[PDB]
Order: C-alpha cells, then sequence, then structure tokens
C-alpha cells in the first residue's frame, strides 16, 4: 500500500509510510482480534489433551500479540529506511 | 479480469462454492482419523513356542 | 490444529477485500456495488496473490 | 426359527455382498444428480432452468 | 455485490462506541508511527536488542 501511495502521488517517504499505515490499521486489527478470539478457547481449553492445546495456544497468542503491537508500528519505519537507502544509491 | 467475470456471474461462483463444499464432504467422509502421523517404524513379529 | 488456526487465514483475505469494497462505496458517490467490487479487486489483486 | 441356539447362520457370494452392502452407491448417485443440477445452473445462469 | 447494501447507515450505539474507540486508536497509532518514523536509530537499536 505504501508503494502504491508513492506511485500514485508524489508523497515523500514519511507521508507515504504513515498514510499507508493508517489505511492498513483497520484490516490488520480486524484479523488480529478475529483470530485472537479464535485461538482464545485453545489457550483456555480444558479436558482431553488439555496440555497440548494450552501449549499451542500460548505461543499462538503471544506471537500474534507482539506482532500486532510492534510489527505494525515498525514496518513503516523499515519502508522509510529502505527508501532512504535507495535514495542514497541514486546519489 | 478473471475476478471480474465471476462478479458478472453470481450463479457460477455459487456453483463453484457448492462443488467445493460437496467435494470436502466426500473427502472428510472417506478420510481416516489418526491421533498423530505414524512415524514409528513398521514391525514384524516372529513367535515360537518350545 | 492447522485448520482451526487456518480459520484465521481464511477470514483475513475476505476481510481485506470487503473492507476495500466498503471504502470504495462509502468514500465515492454514484458508484454501483458491482463496479465498486471490480475497482477494489483490480486495486488489491496483486497483493492477495502475492 | 428352525435352528437352535448352537446353529449360527452365515452368508456367501452375492447374498453376502448384498447383506454387507454399505449403501454408499445411492448417495453417490444422488450426489451425481446434484452435480448435474449445479452444472446446468452454472451455464444457464439460473436456479430454475 | 449480491449481499451488500450501499451506504450503510443507522448504526447501533455500541458499535458506534467501538468505531469511535477504533478512530481514537487510529489517531494514537498515527502519532505513534509518526514518532517511530521521526526517530529511527533508537527503535532500530530496540529491534536489535529484540
Amino acid at each position: 500500500f505504501a508503494m502504491e501511495e508513492r506511485l500514485k502521488k508524489g508523497k515523500s517517504i514519511f507521508e507515504a509510510a504513515i498514510n499507508a499505515a493508517k489505511l492498513r490499521f483497520r484490516p490488520i486489527i480486524m484479523t488480529s482480534l478475529a483470530f485472537t478470539f479464535g485461538v482464545l478457547p485453545m489457550i483456555f481449553a480444558t479436558g482431553a489433551g488439555s496440555a497440548s492445546r494450552h501449549s499451542l495456544g500460548t505461543g499462538l497468542i503471544g506471537g500474534m500479540i507482539a506482532a500486532s503491537t510492534l510489527a505494525i508500528f515498525f514496518v513503516p519505519l523499515f519502508f522509510y529506511l529502505l527508501e532512504n537507502f535507495n535514495e542514497w544509491l541514486d546519489k | 479480469m478473471f475476478s471480474k467475470f465471476f462478479i458478472e456471474r453470481p450463479i457460477f461462483a455459487s456453483v463453484v462454492a457448492i462443488i467445493i463444499s460437496i467435494a470436502g464432504i466426500i473427502g472428510l467422509a472417506n478420510l481416516p482419523v489418526e491421533q498423530y502421523p505414524s512415524l514409528t517404524p513398521p514391525t514384524v513379529q516372529v513367535s515360537a513356542t518350545y | 490444529f492447522a485448520l482451526v488456526l487456518a480459520i484465521g487465514i481464511v477470514v483475513d483475505d475476505a476481510i481485506i477485500v470487503v473492507e476495500n469494497i466498503d471504502r470504495i462505496l462509502h468514500e465515492d458517490s454514484n458508484i454501483s456495488v458491482k463496479d465498486a467490487a471490480i475497482k477494489a479487486m483490480n486495486e488489491v489483486s496483486s497483493p492477495v496473490i502475492s | 426359527q428352525s435352528l437352535g441356539d448352537e446353529y449360527s447362520i452365515a452368508w456367501s457370494g452375492s447374498a453376502y455382498q448384498e447383506v454387507s452392502s454399505k449403501g454408499a452407491g445411492a448417495y453417490a448417485f444422488v450426489l451425481g444428480m446434484i452435480f448435474v443440477f449445479l452444472i446446468l445452473a452454472a451455464q444457464y445462469e439460473r436456479w430454475l432452468m | 455485490a449480491l449481499f451488500l447494501t450501499r451506504n450503510e447507515s443507522k448504526p447501533f450505539y455500541f458499535i458506534q462506541k467501538f468505531n469511535d474507540f477504533f478512530d481514537w486508536s487510529t489517531s494514537v497509532f498515527s502519532s505513534g508511527v509518526a514518532y517511530i518514523l521521526k526517530r529511527t536509530i533508537r527503535f532500530v537499536l530496540v529491534f536489535c536488542i529484540m
């Protein structure tokens, strides 16, 4: 989405990245919450083979939570850094 | 354009959906159930009585 | 387990699709739903296949 | 009725196959009919044709 | 296209509340991404520490 933004308009790197991130916020949060609650029974599962389900769900939820917390913020910064490096190559 | 064609044809996409669903029903009805994939080595036992 | 986790994957693509169609309809006036769907799909086609 | 408790019946050949038939053939046939209906509907772009 | 209504309106209060919460979250996320973009060295170092 950021690359399309840079193609469609002459937005500088900061604005392209941030506008792409704000556009993307809604879908990503939908998916994150959706299968957050999807795996919530798994981490709280009880009964036959409970330990296996707990073990799987714990990692699932933790990895997703950190993704939604850090990676969404970080990816625009990495796009910005890569485009700046590309500008350095042009010079 | 391939996506566009299906939009022009709701019934065609629906039929694809029902065909996929029915194939899934058949697949699940025929497929056996395992606790885990059996990676254990096959065994052959020889028994003798004296 | 892979399938009851894949439920997350399957909903994602439809979610992005429908969200983009919703944005096209609500943001732009005098757009029929079919054309909005085709517009969003031509915009988002390369992403999903990627 | 005629036999006592000790006697136990058994079947062979065509009779055995008929007795042990799972009946999946009829379900397969009706699903083939359903497939025919769906294929016709797809080309004709109608749910009644 | 078959099962969408253009220009959805008359939302319920609770979903509006969540939508307002979502908008506040979007604004906070925009400010966060802003300070993430403005400063790069610190958060790159944080990522390496990570």
